[PDB]
RNA sequence: CGAUGUCGGCUCAUCACAUCCUGGGGCUGAAGUAGGUCCCAAGGGUAUGGCUGUUCGCCAUUUAAAGUGGUACGCGAGCUGGGUUUAGAACGUCGUGAGACAGUUCGGUCCCUAUCUGCCGUGGGCGCUGGAGAACUGAGGGGGGCUGCUCCUAGUACGAGAGGACCGGAGUGGACGCAUCACUGGUGUUCGGGUUGUCAUGCCAAUGGCACUGCCCGGUAGCUAAAUGCGGAAGAGAUAAGUGCUGAAAGCAUCUAAGCACGAAACUUGCCCCGAGAUGAGUUCUCCCUGACCCUUUAAGGGUCCUGAAGGAACGUUGAAGACGACGACGUUGAUAGGCCGGGUGUGUAAGCGCAGCGAUGCGUUGAGCUAACCGGUACUAAUGAACCGUGAGGCUUAACCU
RNA sequence: AAUUCCUUGUCGGGUAAGUUCCGACCUGCACGAAUGGCGUAAUGAUGGCCAGGCUGUCUCCACCCGAGACUCAGUGAAAU
RNA sequence: ACACAGGUGGUCAGGUAGAGAAUACCAAGGCGCUUGAGAGAACUCGGGUGAAGGAACUAGGCAAAAUGGUGCCGUAACUUC
RNA sequence: AGGACCGAACCGACUAAUGUCGAAAAAUUAGCGGAUGACUUGUGGCUGGGGGUGAAAGGCCAAUCAAACCGGGAGAUAGCU
């Protein structure tokens, strides 16, 4: 609607790294714990991208002391503040779901390097 | 997502390996609990020479759920499976005294300031 | 006090600078404007009738051009009314805008609700179904016993069957408002408001409080 | 799951009632052809507003 | 209770279904003109009017997918050849609708498809 | 006894008050907290499992509370068939035996397309007094009404101390209900892709058919929840139990007989929905029609010719509207539906071709190719001009005002 | 106990909780030796019970694919 | 009793994959089962999938789901060996 | 070698669902048991009603069984409706 979506590009940020599912991502998020506000980094590889405009969010799995925690991203939210590709995967499937039955060397994913 | 009958595992070195949700407190009628409750388990598996025993019925905070979390911000957590931390079964009180894994940013509530103390993650 | 007459235009989320992705409804609220005001002189109360959007040459009436004609207004689809509150006063014609809502708290919102159709009971009335399994034949989901016996003889009015469910003039309340662009006639709510995108909306100042 | 009395000739008349079948009440005539045939229907003979589109 | 939904079941299982739309869809081509009942008819144009958006671009690419649809070499040389070109021009519409009456046996409502072009 | 299907469970409940919880009070062997007991009060709420055919009961764990009964020990033309309650068989026991036992044990067909009442929805006809279109008032009816916990007042009042408030204010919960897909997910046999077997398109290559969508992987729109918003109320009137003021009868005393004031989730409202078939059929605004003529038991009469208005219906395109009707939008003066163009979304580097390799295959061309329902546009196609229904100024009496 | 009314006997094990189950106890209402007694490998569309797996059995149901149900046309019953 | 999803002995019996007359896809050959067209409500029958939990269901894991093949490895109590 | 194992034809009929004025007066769909034997089947024979036959259920003896069917005693008798 033109309505919506010129109300939608108000938000939309525009500094957003393009990235595919497969790339291990460092994310940085505004945590706050009361008053220290906080830019805690969390790195895993990217499992899943949903394109939505300012709906868009994508996932990443990181096994991180102890077992693997799938978290989330909204895109377009301001909690979320950088996004730096570390390696670019190379997968062939958009959804890499897959990933949750196999660890370690049956895990590890491909390099793309172009 | 726990709830009764819901077979869990143990955050913390209590002494056991794996227990079971036989009530969930709090409200009548309560259906689901998750990441910041707390509930009555039983042990079901507990290791040869802890400091609990199979068999004991003794209160417990869950601190993972595979159903995940949400934040004011649309995001979620999920964890790959479902862990608790012991409780004494009279005045909350952890048990044990080192917990493996991260927990959750959603558990600070001034009566586990023992608990985030401990958690190596979130 | 009145309200307008919005229309849903679908549903959006406004990201707070902590990032609280408050959902919202983007109501496209129109410059309504009164056609004709009734007083306690005629019909004992008082009130004013509104109007909003605007028809066809080829499907506005005879009679409901010659209404519009005697306030000087162009036909807008509908004409919705608004029983006033004795500490206001308006005038024939009025192109009252979303201004209103630029200054209270919370709304409440009027709507046509979605139409499920024929609906069986267990999605009208939640009614728990019976155990699809251990035996039971062709009553997996039937509403079961709707009666006693003899001593009362009868099904009692009201009792909980299939039916319509929809197409109800549903109304919310304490909506929060989040915040009102005047720029394109934009009235922002926090929440979910009955109706289809596209389909007519009555809001006005939240009552209790 | 049966009827108890048998119902009368007065009941089946009333219930009967709504099953008028009304016609169509309604004709259209081709401009070109000066045919009686359905709105929105090709003619009889196979005109439709003016045109010769069947060709048969 | 399909809100929104689209399409049209036809009391006909999914397979059923598009085969005859494909066997349909040659014969509106082989043909030109057919008989059929209307609600099938506002159907079919779904399908036949697309494929003939695909034919004018010729290329080895798109023969192959007008022969993955269809899977009639024929229509594909009929196609490309004839109905290509003289379709050029128009910007969809490539089909009409007439209502015809109703069938005998069981009052099914007839109706009438041709291509536009319908003219030698 | 020419048939009233009988325990229990599931499902759905509905009423009573002899009230488990929540509300308001009196007394206390009531300091406080926590209770005992009695009075008023039926709005709402009023467990999960283990064991048994179980009602019951016991136990484990909760909860503010896990009420007592009536309703053919509610409810089989709604389900179950464990129990009881046939025919088989065995044990104990009784009997010489055939057999027998609220003694036991294993097994053992539960039919019915709804005429009427009722009830949940939704239509048609006519009435509403000339007709038509919309908008309402509003009698009356319905839904909803639950409550925990934490914090503040305040470790204050009380109290040896331990312990630990009333009143009042704020936040956050559980259960129930309503609305909605923005977020997280499910589904998504109309979208993309991988792959087994086999058949066919002359063969290669490339595709299609069948095998539960062949098996699978992800997935748009919708729909939906475990997802996301909001709700119960505050306030007011009249009271119950109860507390009172003034105050005679009865020089006193006394809540009462005069008079006046307090006082609960109950009652009437307040919040939401239906609703003028409310025949007591209401009100407001607007729109449309103001021609001749015979007959007659000359009567709110019958009839003929010429006109048929507003509006409606029918037909077609149709819809987040829908079982059918109905309801909303559109009908060339058009964006109503399909298609087309562009974009999005999803799937994941098509095909063809060149190169390396013995080959399987890889690489470049290429984030290409293909895209359902989605968004913005575009009359290319289909929504035909007319016809059909509906009239031609609207009774009598009386009164108040204009002639 | 396929036998025990009392009886859900008492004690132990299994379970957070076990009138069923498993092991003992003898107080055998009213076991008992070819109307056989007591054991027993294997077998069994056999009775009871527990554990692993797996799952819409269930919390608690949602979506979808088809065949009826619904409407139009032809034919056209029945119990009562 | 019917142009009724039932019952009826013998004989012949190709290709591909497969242990196979199973089964999947075909050949020869023979059929689409003698009511159809729309719509795409509740509800019923057959089906498919399902977040987290995983027998809490229930008289009872009834029903479904699940395991499933060839070859090598390895395999207890008990036993009439 | 085997009243041996697994599993089609064949034979049988444990469970669930549908059906119950059914497609059918006992079947269907999906799974279940046996499957070189006390097996199963075609054809023709023999046994007949207080009799037959029975790995025994009072089971079967032409959709009928604690005494078949058809005809006759016979308009049995009916303190009952």
């Amino acid at each position: 609607s033109n309505i919506i979506k010129q109300l939608e590009q108000e938000q939309m940020k525009q500094d957003v790294p393009s990235f595919r599912p497969g790339d291990t991502v460092e994310v940085k998020v505004w945590v706050v714990e009361g008053s220290k506000k906080r830019l805690q980094a969390f790195e895993g590889v990217v499992i899943a991208i949903r394109n939505r405009g300012l709906h868009s969010a994508f996932t990443v799995r990181k096994i991180s002391n102890g077992e693997g925690v799938e978290r989330v991203f909204q895109t377009h939210s301001p909690v979320v503040d950088s996004i730096s590709v570390k390696r670019r995967g190379a997968v062939r499937k958009a959804k890499l779901y897959y990933l949750r039955e196999r660890t370690g060397k049956a895990a590890r994913i491909k390099e793309r390097l172009n | 997502m726990i709830q009764e009958q819901t077979m869990l595992n143990v955050a913390d070195n209590s002494g056991a390996r794996r227990v079971m949700c036989i009530k969930v407190l709090g409200g009548s009628h309560r259906r689901y609990a998750g990441v910041g409750d707390i509930i009555k388990i039983t042990i079901k598996e507990a290791i040869p020479r802890g400091k609990v025993k199979k068999g004991d019925v003794l209160k417990a905070v869950v601190v993972r759920t595979k159903k995940g979390v949400r934040r004011p911000d649309g995001s979620v957590i999920r964890f790959d499976g479902n862990a608790c931390v012991l409780l004494n079964n009279n005045s909350e009180q952890p048990i044990g005294t080192r917990i493996f894994g991260p927990v959750t940013r959603e558990l600070r509530s001034e009566k586990f300031m023992k608990i985030i103390s401990l958690a190596p993650e979130v | 006090m009145i309200g307008l007459v919005g229309k849903k235009v679908g549903m959006t989320r406004i990201f707070t600078e902590d990032g609280v992705s408050i959902p919202v409804t983007v109501i496209e609220v129109e410059a309504n404007r009164v056609t004709q005001v009734k007083d306690l002189a005629n019909d004992g109360y008082r009130a004013i009738q509104v109007t909003t959007g605007a028809k066809k040459a080829n499907r506005v009436t005879k009679p409901e051009a010659g209404h519009f004609a005697k306030a000087g207004v162009e036909a807008g689809r509908g004409l919705w009314e608004f029983r006033l509150a004795e500490g206001e006063e308006f005038t024939v014609g009025q192109s009252i805008s979303v201004e209103l809502f630029a200054d209270v708290k919370k709304v409440d919102v009027t709507g046509t609700s979605k139409g499920k159709g024929f609906a069986g009971t267990v999605k009208r009335w939640n009614f728990r179904t019976q155990d699809a399994t251990h035996g039971n034949s062709l009553s997996h989901r039937v509403p079961g016993s709707i009666g006693q016996n003899q001593t009362p003889g009868k099904v009692f009015k009201g009792k909980k069957m299939a039916g319509q469910m929809g197409n109800e003039r549903v109304t919310v309340q304490s909506l929060d408002v989040v915040r009102v662009d005047a720029e394109r006639n934009l009235l922002l709510v926090k929440g979910a408001v009955p109706g289809a995108t596209g389909s007519d909306l009555i809001v006005k100042p939240a009552v209790k409080a | 799951a049966v009827q108890q009395n048998k119902p009368t000739r007065s009941k089946r008349g009333m219930r009967r009632s709504h099953d008028a079948l009304t016609a169509v009440t309604s004709l259209s005539v081709d401009k070109t052809s000066g045919e009686k045939h359905l709105r929105h229907h090709i003619t009889a003979d196979g005109y439709y507003r003016g045109r010769k589109v069947i060709a048969k | 209770m399909r809100h929104r939904k689209s399409g049209r079941q036809l009391n006909r299982n999914s397979s059923h279904r598009q085969a005859m739309f494909r066997n349909m869809a040659g014969s509106l081509v082989r043909h030109e003109i057919i008989k059929t009942t209307l609600p099938k008819a506002k159907e079919l144009r779904r399908v036949v009017e697309p494929l003939i958006t695909l034919a004018k671009t010729d290329s080895v690419a798109n023969r192959r997918l007008a022969f993955a649809r269809t899977r009639d070499n024929e229509i594909v040389a009929k196609l490309f050849n004839e109905l290509g070109p003289r379709f050029a021009s128009r910007a969809g519409g490539y089909t009409r609708i007439l209502k015809c009456g109703f069938r005998a046996g069981d009052n099914a409502p007839m109706a009438y498809i041709e291509l536009v072009d319908r003219s030698e």
